């Protein structure tokens, strides 16, 4: 019809704008994408008999206001497209990816389209109950303030009995690490149910965090078969007095995050969430759903916690637009930061902040990376990338903390971690024994 | 193959060793140095259970510097000799909490 | 390099996956192979001690195959075989957790595609399946002989549950069988879905008196909540609703196997839009291809996967259209590769799933629908705005008499 | 003196409030308004060195305005703008805790009055809203282009359960649509709510078969607990009652938030009387203005607001009455002080309600609630005692061929 | 139509009366206003067509039997109406305030309404729950009898997550404080969720109440959305151990707060009730309703530890109209006492009393105030008048309970509070070094 | 800015200084000249837990003086000296319970 194309449209405050990398078939003009786009996201252009004088117009249509193309690159450019806020069920993110990514990267004449940023206003960011705790009640609910928190993902994942997990549960908890985690597999299985398996985990943390004097936890893999599997599975974590649990979102969906988000809300349990699933989205530059609208419909269905990824092997280019999205999901307010990656300014309500977790290789050598870029605001998980710890899982546990603690300490001198943090910690590596031998 | 020996050690910041003078200094300098305000805390028993410490004074704020800090912590503990000194930082713009590092532990 | 073993024969208690894969020139097809057998069930930074600390010979996904893509250059198949002892009985979110979970954002690995997937007879009667299979949904509606009708009431958004009401009923006098919901209308602030539900329930109740046979509507219970979506379901079955709609990649596949489960134990048929599906399929070297979530949806639960109109395809193209089809609808499949069907998958006499294509745009272009889609299927009439014949009403009356006269002509020849 | 800033602009995340405040002569404008804004919110008495320990300069209440009301002298308008991050998703008894908490009881203010207050988009969809819309609900009614029509069966009190309802059903035969309950029926020990709503239901399906039209009773719920309060809103959905009438400012907000969940969760459309009203509007110096009222009742969900009388008012009070008309009913208001809107609010797409006042002393007087009140609007008889002729009946005609006569010569012109 | 105002009526002992300061329109007289007041209360006079020879005349319609004008005041007097017992549904308030408070205040031909007083009978007491516990019950529940109970009012409200919350809840409960409350807006809000505030809180009082050895508490707002919502955040108190919570029966209700105080008798949970919106009733000398009813209106709906006000800015006069609700709220009988304000001999059958919340200032010479006028049967909140304590909040609680427990002391050796109170706090700041600061 | 002590204190009349002989005399008078008659009680523990203490003897009525309280008291510790005794008000007239003041602690 192109009349979904209104370049001269102000955005409301309170409307739901999106940013669709839309590469249409070469036969395709830019402003012809970019209003089929915006057109069957909402209200599609099949035929036009005899609705056209028919309900509603100028309301309830997604509209397409914006065209730039993107520098360096032709044949494919970013529209901008605003949803007024009507459309959506307020407090889901299953009507929000039935209107902006349902039915509308199917469209016959785009080649492919990547919904890259999305902006919720705060009148229907207010509605959503955010993640269950902030990123401040949970240094709060663990007493661990000043410093990002650890993880041990337990590398030998499948053919473990739930009493040997629970052995490589304690011993990556009775060193150094706190948080360690159920990997993606982890779960009910022949090998070890789940039942077995929480019992097996509760005593490795009762024992670990009685010796050792801190709030330890394990991120108790609660994805299931149905959202009532779920919960008594989340319920059974709740009894035995644990403070984390995990969620898979894309695998499991967006209601049944959000249960388990209304459930570690009403039962203070923290909601750790890997990001299963997330590259058979993320991955394509040019098609799918950039991360950090995931990232983004994360903090609104609920959830500490979010993986975020090596920042490790990225260039100075893509480290940004890993940060584009952790600022999404740390903070409260952020700008227009392309070089960021970030498409919109999101303004966050004050609704809490999400953990910035990061599976950071085994290498203790890239901590001070991993500790400028990600603050004390984050989580380091250290399995994958991993050439082992000759000594054991624990004194790699306690090696992969004091290259954390004098990391930590060292940007608490004055000092900086790019010109100096190698020099951090052979500087420590003299005083702990274990950690010159990680190396 | 050296093993981990049964320490009871501490929330952050300790498995170190134990913090010279010049470092306390060090640590609630760059406490002083975000535009922040710092605080002390103690207590007897370091549990998991117990996520609060008791509080010496009102939290410091004013021009100060690291050494009207240290009167309270370094030359004002005999009367609390054999308890769990550490220090606070209370990130009230950010209603957040930073550097919690226990000092002069019996 | 111990996870491609080309000399290995998959079981029959192997979950099978077939990886379109692509690397960069500069990794070979064997490393790029064994990498995605690797990170999806056990990774191989470890390979010096802890390599031989437990049973990693038999807990492994390993290949057997490369297949390089005809024409293709830098794009094999990747056969892999997973052992199954890894998962869990009744759940795709471990399927999709294992086999596409940590795989794709392998850093060698320039784009990956699950083309197709195995599941096993070992494996497939751990799920409860579908609520009710074809020839055991056929019999609730008492519709038997022909396909069946979908249609799409939109009046694009912006009704009032009685206006919404007044345009699902007068489809449902006209012939048709049922009327697809949108997806935009779970309690949108202009009509909420318990007004939604009622007057579509004064609607259908008399709609089924007026012309005499068992009608309904898709009606979408894709909901904030699990809660909320089995507050939505019960409030069906409350009006005695035969099919519910329920979105299945959004709401995900935890969202299917807790109403599956519910739609089996309530009678409710459970009808399926798939949003967010161009997401995942429709990018011939990167996602996950539908036919695997065509498959995935049969263990889940949940009827009428909805499938491609085979009008805008291509005659190479209609054979993988008809490849999914093929899979959810018949209770045996054969390895095709041409309609990219890479398993002979028994489907251990699942009940399996009738096979909706959209169309509705012309009338004329009916037995295009009948000839390759047999009985066993909905047809959604794209009619969001109206039929052609004065509304709605005497266009759905020329959508029903376009095929019963098309059914007559398959029985004669 | 840091929260009266005028050269603040009120954000469209603050709820903002607009306070008619009046304090002594000894007391300036500036410090009285600094006054509210400090006691609502955050109170000034510690200064020294606790007023510098958190965030108090984004999490404060403050003024950005003082206007004064033309002619009366100490008397302004102290517009204050409250941030959204102080107050609970969802409820108005955290609203009404804030800004008409502790600041009533300021010892330097002789008297002062929440005229307006200002809830934003973003604070208005944390709230469900009301059960159902006027649109939403002139659906279940099956009652369209005219003003519906309540009654008032009140043989003052002193009835058993059948003979209230023997007339509350010859007011429905006789055409009205609903015959408001009294606010003393609350198990009374001459007739308890158990019965009080069996013989109206009774009364009602024996009604709507008599006359076609789907009829219904404002049945009282307003009970010693919520738990007794649902047991009374549970009855009334087992007996298939349309409306149920609630009691809000003696019940609670707390009251209505839990019933207005019930009756969207059941369909019931929550009709609402004002009891303890004039307790708190009514006083031109001193209280909260009924609009407010009429608008903490949209959030906490409710139809049905009963609003004034237009016969017993000045012209320049017929805008007032009309004000928190407009604001209840459409979706967008604007800015208009002489009729006591001081605030544009756009309403969020809420559901909004429909605005009742009573009546029926006289039959003649009916176009003026018509000319004035639209379609939306329920029009209670005072109809305690009897009707003209002849009794209720044959004067429930009456009522009504007095509307569909004038209702007619609307559409004219 | 003037047969609502009966004159010779004496009152039934079964009866309901209410005492309306009436201030008629100046074109009515005293006799047709207080026969409007008793009509359009119970029974109004719209029209008397065919109904004066139906069903119930001298039954069940409010009747004014007296009219005394207000000593130094014309255009205004007192109506004593009376109502009889079967009107009402037995056990509520939320239909005491519809008869007698709803549809009265808003008729035409008066100018300002206010009941003053109201006598629930024994006939109509005795069917109320009362408050779920006593004012002796909660001394004997908390071991703290002989002393008047205190309060630390966080003054910081708006502005603290749930741990920095938890610390001035725990320093103001370290020190003399017995009931550190929340505040009005201390609430749920995105800076502190309530799940979050009452397990930081918890933890203080635990803490706080094992090394201090008494038992010691923290009024938690329970005051939510729904009726549901505050039992889930009620019974979540429960879950704690909790002595106390907090409601806030204006703003909530007389349903919502019955439901609550059914719910504290039933799980042993005392109930603190703050007076929120009571000034939007109260204030006003000729309109709205005064306190005494609602002081009434809750100890029949239920609940312990009414907030009564500052009685230290208050002149002899309207100290004893405090002091007329307040002998109301803790003691089983009273007389006829108008000095006081009290305009019924209130008979209360024995159901147990309300504990007199006062706020106090913070000023620790105003104690010797506020123990001779409140006894031992009162409870002492110091926030609000407050300059601060210049050595923290934990000196300031130990500075706000010496001077509270030499104040006691000696009313206990003979000597008063009113010739020498203020030399008794300078007699105890010689001992207690934390007296002399505060002052 | 004098910090507070870590002191076990107890339940009501107990952060003042411990009480003299004469000041004893003078708290039980009270508790006499009420028309009230009054109670002697002892522990072990003060916990906040324990709600009792165990009795003395009978509680003391009659027309007696505030001396012959402190018999049991002051001059009859001696076959409890290492506990906590407490004298008790048990306001019968109001159902009450007035006074609890912990005297003679180890």
């Amino acid at each position: 019809r192109l009349t979904y194309y209104t370049p001269d449209y102000t955005p409301k405050d309170t409307d739901i704008l999106a940013a669709f990398r839309v590469t249409p078939q070469p036969g395709v003009p830019f402003e012809e994408a970019a209003a089929a786009v915006a057109a069957e996201s909402s209200t599609g252009t099949w035929t036009t008999v005899w609705t056209d004088l028919l309900t509603d117009l100028d309301r309830y249509k997604g509209r397409c206001y914006d065209i730039e193309p993107v520098p360096g690159e032709d044949n494919q450019f970013i529209a901008y497209i605003a949803y007024p806020l009507d459309l959506f069920e307020e407090g889901s993110i299953t009507n929000v990816l039935t209107s902006i990514v349902g039915n509308v990267f199917g469209f016959k004449a785009l080649r492919a389209l990547r919904l890259e940023d999305i902006r919720f206003p705060v009148a229907y960011i207010k509605t959503f109950q955010g993640p269950p705790h902030g990123i401040q009640v949970e240094r709060d609910k663990l007493n661990k303030y000043g410093r990002p928190l650890l993880g041990c993902t337990i590398k030998p994942k499948l053919g473990l009995s739930a009493k040997n997990y629970g052995r490589a549960v304690y011993e990556c908890l009775r060193g150094g690490l706190d948080f360690t985690k159920d990997d993606e597999n982890i779960n009910s299985a022949p090998f070890q149910r789940w039942r077995d398996r929480f019992l097996f985990v509760a005593d490795a943390i009762t024992k670990a965090q009685a010796e050792t004097g801190e709030i330890k936890g394990h991120y108790l893999n609660v994805t299931a078969p149905t959202c009532e599997e779920m919960l008594k599975r989340a319920e059974y974590a709740k009894e035995l007095k644990q403070p984390i649990i995990m969620h898979d979102y894309l695998t499991a969906g967006f209601t049944a995050n959000t249960t388990l988000a209304r459930w570690c809300r009403d039962n203070g349990v923290l909601l750790h969430i890997h990001r299963a699933m997330h590259a058979v989205i993320d991955r394509q530059k040019n098609h799918g759903i950039h991360f950090r609208v995931l990232a983004k419909a994360l903090r609104l269905s609920g959830g500490d916690h979010i993986h975020t990824g090596t920042v490790v092997g990225k260039l100075e280019g893509e480290r940004g637009i890993t940060m584009g999205f952790v600022d999404l999901l740390r903070e409260n307010y952020v700008e227009q930061d392309k070089s960021r990656g970030i498409y919109f300014t999101q303004d966050w309500a004050s609704l809490p902040g999400v953990m910035a977790v990061a599976s950071g290789g085994i290498h203790v050598w890239h901590m001070p990376a991993l500790v400028e870029i990600f603050g004390d605001d984050s989580v380091l998980q250290f399995g994958g990338g991993t050439l082992g710890h000759p000594w054991g899982n624990a004194p790699g546990a306690t090696a992969n903390r004091v290259a954390l603690e004098a990391c930590v300490q060292a940007r608490n001198e004055g000092r900086n971690l790019a010109r100096e943090g190698n020099d951090v910690i052979r500087e420590a590596a003299k005083w702990s024994p274990e950690l010159a031998v990680a190396c | 193959m050296q093993t981990l020996p049964k320490e009871r050690r501490y929330e952050t910041l300790s498995y170190l060793p134990p913090l010279t003078d010049v470092q306390i200094e060090k640590q609630v300098q760059y406490i002083l140095s975000q535009g922040y305000i710092p605080a002390v805390e103690f207590n007897e028993v370091s549990e998991p259970t117990e996520l609060y410490w008791t509080l010496w004074k009102l939290p410091l704020f004013g021009a100060k510097t690291s050494r009207e800090v240290l009167a309270e912590v370094q030359s004002c503990r005999s009367q609390y000799p054999g308890h769990y000194i550490r220090v606070v930082g209370f990130d009230n713009i950010k209603q957040c909490q930073i550097l919690s590092f226990i000092v002069h532990k019996p």
